[PDB]
């Protein structure tokens, strides 16, 4: 009942944005790269693509990293088996009897349950 | 759904008394107290009734006469 | 009296389509807020952290709902027969 | 054999993956803390803060953890954990609904039991009839032929006594299953879509292509995930808290004013008078 | 404000309105009115659904076995 | 047409056709059984689950006792609810 | 300097509530696992519901195979033991008729 | 699959337990501790161990339901009877006429 | 009583698995962990600076 | 409780003892032209309305088997439908 | 102190077999009920008195004088404002319960007083204790020897195990007879 | 909530005011009547006036009121959509079996 508080200044709101825009600030600046070397395939306009000109600062941030860089990229190999089997299956040849018997994952087989 | 505290009313308002320590002068009320064989009485009516709902557990009940 | 029993399967996939016709019209409301924050930042930038907490507040509970409407739809199909 | 009654219970990998959540709050130590001191003082004033206080930064700091173990380290019970409405409801809701209960359980417990006794609140309350209907009849209602109906009258009053302690319970519930809701639904739009669009780019290899980047697409999918999952995390704390005041905590507002002190060096006793 | 079973005084020790002013009416009229009610209200109202279903209670179980006959 | 009432059977009889079902289940099972020619240890492998079918038949039974006929039930009996008259105080018997 | 900190663990706990909080939840998290969760699931009269598409979909990671039966073939195994190690007559059931609860 | 990351296969057994038999070895246990004490009837352990265990077995042996639960004895779905009027007697009797 | 039934004992090998689209290894997270490991390491290590000479 | 368990029912008793002997008295009236008719629910489709508007359906269960009973004692037919029907004694 | 380790086993049969349960073991168990809850009331009343017996004419006056049972909802001022109750309405406000006549009488009787704590809550506490744990193994000493005198299959199986016998080979003993007699083995 | 909440708050505050009316117009002398002497040996009274002492007599008196009929009105509760209900007749115990000579 009427105590009389003083404003305090910690429960204001100006350095949040502040702040994430300097992190921001700090991520953007090892987007520098100099001009040896440099190439972007624009669009058919001319224009700049989007993800392209934002390769150099995650690659920069891989450069800097110490097991990433030697780790995530085993995953990748899966990728392209996915690749060849998907296209290996999409033409396979199978015996008609054994299809329509053991059809997977087919809707309304009893031996399934509905 | 259910109601919130902002609608009722407080755990202040709501016992809003503090306390007060009240004091009375003695003139002499307690004394010359009488029944003084009360606690007897009644630590035997007790044990009488303890005595009466009495039950000791016979199990010679359960021997095998057949 | 006769009595007829019969199971509709076709409802399955009605009902889905027409909950689905309701889940864009919260947007309009979702992007209310955000418009909302812009103008009032306009008028008062320096407001613009006090009431960024009301934007996000306003956008997570205007979204729920279509997510709600968005859930029937999902729960009609990949449950029921 | 008849009295074998057996039940059945299935057990998989709890150990080693809950030993790993407490392992990391050492890593973590506490950096919500700030957040919830700051919120704890702007809702309520009492020499139980700390308690409370502490009980929310361990929940949200496992919420926390179990989210980003749920983000990052993907093995077994840390991706479902997040999916799963049992967590949402007993994990996180119902250690924030106790909470309360636990630390002002004995004020709330006897101001239940008052509340039983249900009488009219009367501000300023300088009548007598109304203390002699409070002592005599016990109410200030009329009590005439109520104990007629007694056997519903308690449990009636019982909830009468809690409609205002069952809003908390409510709000808990709602937000649980709306974070699983949200959880649940955004991650299975998003891998159908996924999956569609390989369906398309599957069926014509001219597109089977890293098309927007092999770190662009996946950069800016963690950034879309961590973003979204933060602002629903950010609700549901500042939302549970909020509600938590505006629901419960307003029940222990008593402002004392500072009254100054004369009789510093002399106290008057028994004593002093017999 | 305006909280549940809270009501505010004035300085003539009377109940101050909220929404509605009814001690217009004589004396007579509000002891009439409220010498049956009480601070009691959802209760008598499923007191009343239960002597409806009372009332309208199944009686198959003494059928079958005679009471009715 | 379908409706939403009581029981046919009362309960004893229905666990009582229930236990009678399961015999016969069992029954089948030791029948193959001795067709085919099993020992006791494989009999047992064969048709523990009807034996234990069985069993929680009899435990269902053995468990359900018909009510006791007295003026209280009488009572509830013409008051149509469902009542315990074995209790003194209620659901509050069941903590004290 | 005496502290409950390092020298009781009983003390400790007994003077702060934010202690007392992770108890009461596992209470509360084991008695509604034991009122609802115990008789209704994990019971073996109650355990085929997790063979229901509707109420345990992909409880075994595919829909369940009721032509191979694990749970019948496993439980029937356990009673098989159950009945080895108690010397049980497998057909003493079987001579069992019981009356019927007349008038 | 999205489903199949929505999904929880990383369990390892099944723990089965007879409760029945554990609350036999819990009440033998109980049994010899008071018998090893000689505990008497008055202490807490003898109520503790033995009170609430005798007013769960004395509620559920005085328990004298006239109706057995909800939706075990009554409220269930049955399919209507045939009438022993109109079209169902009359396709009782061409059932009977047809079978002999 | 305890069981290890040879049902759970199946053959293993990578050559038999299906794997993963390129949709669903940018949804792994895997790149982001590659790319916030290196920045959260270089802000780390680049808050403290050391003494210097300015020439 | 008390006044539903304890001064209700001597109160509701003429109210539905009505109701009972109006049921049984359409029970009759409904069978009798039964009889007449040869079982035949086409004529009186009147008292067919008002047997199914006065007796209610736990009522009219018991009289089906009831008369289903009956035409096995006097041979209208033999072994008569009992699949749903209260098997009681 | 032994009855109680039998009737475990002896309800657990019954709680199984309790097809098997007659009317008149039915009743044994009634009675059992009443006991157990009269012994409720009986270990309130030992300890009202047992306090009573322990407690100053402050403590009691605490429980009779409405200046201290209006606590809750008057002010103190109200009883400080000489004039604001009359005698009659103070009467109006005392409790007319049969323990605030006896504390009432209690005034003029002669006791032990201690200082209010736990030793006053104790004196009340034992009596009320050992009354309740005693009528409680009376209660069952009673109800186990009517369950050996009656003739029946619960009868059958108390003196089975007050014999001295284990509790699984007097289920089987007595199963045997019910398989046989009972329910008329094939 | 409802926003008729002032609306039975002043309903509320107009019974209690007017029965406070009605007890200062007649005045004293209300223990001399025949009510306040029945009261006086009246146990609802008693357990009215206890309910609101100090001493943890609120939770006694509601606990008390529980254990006593709130237990009944539960049932009753439970009941009232038990009696509009179809129910089977009550399969009455022969009380034949159960019965065995002793040996
Ligand atoms: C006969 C009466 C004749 C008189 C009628 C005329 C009225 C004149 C005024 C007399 C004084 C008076 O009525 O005081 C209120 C007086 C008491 O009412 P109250 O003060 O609001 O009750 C106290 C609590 O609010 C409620 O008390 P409670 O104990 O019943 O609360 C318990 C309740 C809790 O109630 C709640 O708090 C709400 C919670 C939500 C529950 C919703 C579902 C409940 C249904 C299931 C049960 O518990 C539950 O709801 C159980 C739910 C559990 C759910 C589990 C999950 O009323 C009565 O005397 C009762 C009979 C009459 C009621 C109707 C009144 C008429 C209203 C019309 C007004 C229009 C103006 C008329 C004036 C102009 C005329 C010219
Ligand atoms: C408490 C008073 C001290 C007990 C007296 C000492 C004693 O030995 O106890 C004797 C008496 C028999 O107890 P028991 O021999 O140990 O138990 C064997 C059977 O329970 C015996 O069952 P019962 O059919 O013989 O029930 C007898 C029932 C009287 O039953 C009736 O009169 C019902 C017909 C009402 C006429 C209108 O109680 C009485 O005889 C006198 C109290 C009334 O105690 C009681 O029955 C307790 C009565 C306490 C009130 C509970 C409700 C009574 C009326 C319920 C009617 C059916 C429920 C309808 C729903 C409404 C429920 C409120
Ligand atoms: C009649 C029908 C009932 C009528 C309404 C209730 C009447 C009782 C009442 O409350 O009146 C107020 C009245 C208050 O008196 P007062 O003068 O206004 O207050 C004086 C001071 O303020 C008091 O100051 P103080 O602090 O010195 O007093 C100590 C305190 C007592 O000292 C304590 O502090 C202990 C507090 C105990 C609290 C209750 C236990 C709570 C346990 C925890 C519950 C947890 C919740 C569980 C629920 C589930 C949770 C998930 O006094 C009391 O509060 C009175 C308690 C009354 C005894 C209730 C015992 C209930 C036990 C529960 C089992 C009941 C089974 C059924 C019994 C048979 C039913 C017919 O109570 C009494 O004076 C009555 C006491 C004497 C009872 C004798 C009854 C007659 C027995 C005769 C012999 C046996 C029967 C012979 C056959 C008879 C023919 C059939
Ligand atoms: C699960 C339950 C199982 C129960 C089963 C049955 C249990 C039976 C035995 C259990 C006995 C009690 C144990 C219950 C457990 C709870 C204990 C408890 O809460 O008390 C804490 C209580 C806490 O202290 P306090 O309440 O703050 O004391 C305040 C002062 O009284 C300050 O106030 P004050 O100004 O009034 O000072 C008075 C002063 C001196 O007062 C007096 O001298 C006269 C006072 C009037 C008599 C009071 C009756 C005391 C009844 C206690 C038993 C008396 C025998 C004690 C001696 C036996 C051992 C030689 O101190 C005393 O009154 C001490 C009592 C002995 C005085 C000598 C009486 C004459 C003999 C032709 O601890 C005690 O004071 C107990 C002192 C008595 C120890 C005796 C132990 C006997 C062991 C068995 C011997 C065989
Ligand atoms: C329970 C017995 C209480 C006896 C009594 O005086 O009862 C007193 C109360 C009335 O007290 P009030 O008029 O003071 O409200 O009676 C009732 O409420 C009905 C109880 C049932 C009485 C049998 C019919
Ligand atoms: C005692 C455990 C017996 C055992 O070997 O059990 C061993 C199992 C582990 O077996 P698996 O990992 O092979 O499935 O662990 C448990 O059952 C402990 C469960 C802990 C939860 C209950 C407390
Ligand atoms: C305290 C120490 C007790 C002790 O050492 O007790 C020792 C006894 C030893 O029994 P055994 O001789 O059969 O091995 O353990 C038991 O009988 C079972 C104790 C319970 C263990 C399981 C814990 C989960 C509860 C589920 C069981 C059913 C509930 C039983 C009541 C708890
Ligand atoms: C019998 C009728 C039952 C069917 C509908 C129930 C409506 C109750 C009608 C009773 C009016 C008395 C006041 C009241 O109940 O209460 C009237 C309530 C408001 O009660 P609350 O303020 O306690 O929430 O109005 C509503 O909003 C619900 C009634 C809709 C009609
Ligand atoms: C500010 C952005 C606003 C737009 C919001 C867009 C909605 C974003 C929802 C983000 C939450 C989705 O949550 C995310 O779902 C994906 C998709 O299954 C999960 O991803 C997981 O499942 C997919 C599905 O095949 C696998 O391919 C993948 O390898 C695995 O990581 C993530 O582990 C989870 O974190
Ligand atoms: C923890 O949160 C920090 C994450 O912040 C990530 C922000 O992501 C955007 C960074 O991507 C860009 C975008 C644009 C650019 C450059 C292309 C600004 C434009 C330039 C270099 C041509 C001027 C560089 C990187």
């Amino acid at each position: 009942a009427a105590p009389a508080e003083k404003p305090d200044p910690a429960l204001d709101a100006t350095k949040a944005l502040p702040k994430a825009l300097e992190e921001v600030e700090f991520f953007q600046s090892y987007a520098v790269r100099r001009k040896t070397g440099f190439h972007l395939f624009n669009r058919a306009t001319g224009s700049p693509t989007i993800v392209g000109p934002m390769f150099y600062n995650l690659y920069n941030f891989v450069r800097i990293g110490r097991v990433s860089k030697y780790v995530c990229w085993l995953s990748l190999p899966l990728v392209f088996q996915r690749m060849w089997m998907k296209n290996r299956a999409t033409g396979m040849e199978y015996d008609i009897d054994l299809e329509n018997y053991a059809p997977f994952e087919a809707k309304k087989n009893p031996m399934h349950g509905h | 759904m259910g109601g919130k505290a902002s609608e009722a009313v407080t755990i202040a308002f709501r016992f809003p008394h503090r306390t007060t320590f009240l004091v009375k002068q003695n003139v002499g009320q307690k004394l010359n107290k009488g029944h003084q064989t009360f606690w007897q009485l009644v630590a035997g009516g007790w044990l009488f009734f303890l005595l009466i709902n009495r039950t000791s557990f016979k199990p010679k009940l359960a021997a095998p006469k057949v | 009296a006769i009595a007829y029993e019969v199971t509709v399967n076709g409802a399955n996939l009605i009902g889905a389509g027409m909950a689905a016709s309701g889940v864009g019209v919260p947007a309009i409301g979702v992007a209310m807020c955000f418009s909302s924050y812009m103008l009032a930042a306009a008028r008062q930038p320096n407001m613009s952290a006090k009431l960024l907490p009301y934007c996000i507040l306003g956008f997570a509970l205007s979204e729920a709902l279509a997510l709600f409407t968005l859930l029937i739809a999902l729960l009609e199909l990949f449950v029921f027969s | 054999m008849l009295n074998s009654n057996i039940y059945i219970i299935i057990y998989g990998g709890i150990i080693m993956y809950s030993i790993m959540i407490i392992i990391q709050m050492f890593l973590y130590n506490f950096s919500n803390k700030i957040y919830i001191e700051v919120e704890i003082n702007k809702y309520i004033l009492s020499k139980n803060n700390i308690d409370i206080y502490w009980i929310i930064c361990n929940c949200t700091i496992i919420i926390i953890i179990t989210t980003l173990n749920h983000i990052i380290n993907k093995i077994g019970i840390y991706n479902m954990i997040e999916y799963n409405i049992c967590y949402w409801l007993i994990g996180t809701g119902l250690g924030l609904y106790i909470s309360p209960f636990i630390v002002f359980g004995y004020k709330f417990f006897v101001y239940i039991m008052d509340l039983n006794n249900y009488s009219l609140n009367i501000y300023h309350n300088n009548n007598k009839m109304n203390d002699i209907q409070q002592i005599y009849n016990g109410t200030n209602y009329n009590d005439t032929m109520i104990f007629f109906i007694k056997d519903i009258n308690n449990i009636f009053t019982i909830y009468r006594s809690i409609n205002f302690f069952m809003n908390w319970l409510y709000q808990m519930i709602y937000y649980g299953v709306r974070m699983w809701l949200v959880f649940v639904l955004h991650s299975f739009s998003l891998g159908s879509f996924g999956e569609l669009i390989t369906v398309i780019t599957d069926n014509n290899l001219i597109f089977n292509v890293f098309y927007i980047g092999l770190l662009g697409l996946g950069f800016i999918l963690y950034l879309i995930v961590i973003f979204y999952l933060g602002i629903q995390i950010y609700v549901y704390i500042s939302f549970s808290l909020s509600f938590l005041h505006s629901t419960i905590l307003l029940f222990l507002v008593n402002y004392i004013p500072h009254y100054n002190n004369k009789s510093i060096f002399n106290t008057f006793t028994n004593k002093s008078i017999y | 404000g305006e909280l549940s079973e809270y009501v505010e005084v004035n300085e003539k020790g009377m109940p101050k309105p909220q929404a509605l002013s009814l001690w217009n009416m004589p004396y007579a009229k509000r002891r009439a009115l409220t010498k049956f009610a009480r601070g009691v209200r959802w209760q008598f109202i499923v007191l009343f659904i239960a002597l409806y279903n009372f009332k309208n209670r199944d009686d198959s179980h003494l059928l079958r076995r005679g009471a009715y006959n | 047409s379908s409706y939403t009432g009581a029981a046919l059977a009362p309960k004893s009889e229905r666990l009582r056709l229930a236990f009678e079902e399961k015999q016969k289940d069992h029954q089948k099972c030791i029948e193959e059984a001795k067709g085919k020619g099993l020992k006791k240890d494989e009999l047992i492998d064969a048709c523990a689950w009807t034996h234990r079918k069985t069993i929680l038949a009899l435990k269902d039974w053995f468990a359900y006792r018909p009510p006791f006929q007295d003026r209280r039930s009488k009572w509830a009996e013409y008051c149509s609810i469902r009542h315990d008259s074995g209790s003194w105080l209620g659901w509050s018997q069941k903590f004290f | 300097v005496y502290t409950n900190w390092q020298s009781s663990y009983t003390r400790l706990f007994v003077s702060k509530p934010w202690m007392w909080h992770p108890l009461a939840w596992m209470t509360l998290s084991v008695g509604i696992w034991w009122k609802f969760g115990k008789e209704s699931l994990c019971n073996e009269r109650s355990f085929y519901i997790h063979t229901h598409p509707k109420w345990a979909p992909h409880k075994f990671h595919t829909v369940y195979n009721w032509s191979r039966d694990p749970i019948k073939w496993t439980l029937a195994e356990q009673y098989a033991s159950i009945i080895r190690n108690t010397n049980t007559d497998i057909e003493a059931v079987l001579k069992i008729k019981l009356p019927a609860n007349a008038n | 699959s999205p489903n199949e990351h929505l999904m929880f296969f990383d369990f390892s057994s099944w723990l089965l337990v007879d409760f029945g038999k554990r609350w036999e070895r819990w009440v033998s246990f109980k049994k010899s501790f008071l018998t090893t004490t000689r505990s008497p009837y008055w202490s807490p352990q003898f109520f503790l161990l033995t009170f609430f265990q005798l007013r769960n077995s004395n509620v559920k042996l005085c328990e004298n339901w006239n109706w057995a639960p909800k939706g075990d004895d009554f409220n269930l779905l049955h399919n209507s009877a045939a009438e022993p009027f109109g079209r169902d007697l009359k396709a009782h009797l061409e059932r009977e006429a047809g079978a002999k | 009583p305890s069981t290890s039934p040879a049902d759970k004992d199946v053959p293993m090998s990578i050559l038999h698995t299906h794997g993963l689209s390129y949709v669903n290894w940018c949804m792994s997270l895997a790149p982001g962990l590659l790319v916030f490991e290196g920045f959260f390491r270089a802000r780390y290590y680049r808050s403290r600076v050391p003494p210097s000479r300015t020439v | 409780s008390l006044p539903t368990f304890f001064l209700a029912p001597p109160l509701t008793e003429p109210f539905r003892a009505r109701h009972r002997r109006k049921c049984i008295e359409k029970k009759d009236t409904f069978f009798q032209c039964l009889d007449k008719n040869k079982n035949e629910t086409e004529p009186c489709e009147v008292e067919a309305s008002g047997y199914s508007q006065e007796c209610p359906d736990s009522w009219r269960r018991y009289f089906n088997e009831q008369r289903w009973k009956a035409l096995e004692l006097k041979g209208e037919v033999k072994h008569a439908n009992l699949k749903n029907t209260q098997q009681h004694f | 102190t032994h009855a109680e380790l039998h009737l475990f086993d002896l309800d657990e049969f019954m709680q199984t077999y309790k097809r098997l349960q007659t009317r008149q073991d039915w009743l044994i168990e009634n009675k059992c009920k009443k006991s157990r809850l009269f012994s409720y009331v009986a270990a309130v009343i030992a300890f009202t008195v047992g306090k009573s017996a322990t407690m100053s004419d402050e403590a009691i006056l605490a429980k009779i004088d409405p200046y201290v049972t209006s606590e809750v909802r008057v002010q103190r001022g109200a009883w400080w404002r000489s004039g604001y109750f009359t005698k009659e309405e103070v009467e109006m406000m005392t409790p007319k319960g049969p323990i605030a006549r006896y504390y009432k009488f209690l005034l003029g009787v002669r006791r032990f007083p201690l200082k209010h704590g736990a030793l006053s809550w104790a004196c009340g506490f034992v009596p009320a204790w050992l009354t309740f744990t005693s009528l409680n193994h009376w209660a069952q000493n009673r109800r186990l020897n009517r369950y050996l005198t009656q003739e029946s299959v619960f009868g059958e199986m108390a003196r089975e195990l007050v014999r001295g016998k284990t509790a699984d080979e007097a289920t089987t003993s007595v199963m045997a007879r019910v398989e046989k007699e009972i329910l008329g083995v094939h | 909530s409802s926003p008729l909440v002032p609306v039975w708050n002043d309903l509320r505050a107009l019974q209690v005011f007017t029965s406070q009316e009605y007890m200062q117009k007649r005045g004293p002398g209300f223990t001399n009547t025949l009510e306040y002497k029945l009261s006086c040996l009246n146990p609802v009274k008693w357990y009215d006036m206890m309910k609101v002492m100090p001493g943890g007599k609120a939770f006694v008196g509601t606990a008390l009121g529980l254990a006593l009929f709130g237990g009944w009105g539960v049932e009753f509760v439970k009941n009232i959509s038990v009696m509009t209900k179809e129910k089977p007749p009550i399969d009455w115990n022969n009380e034949k079996l159960g019965h065995l000579t002793r040996s």
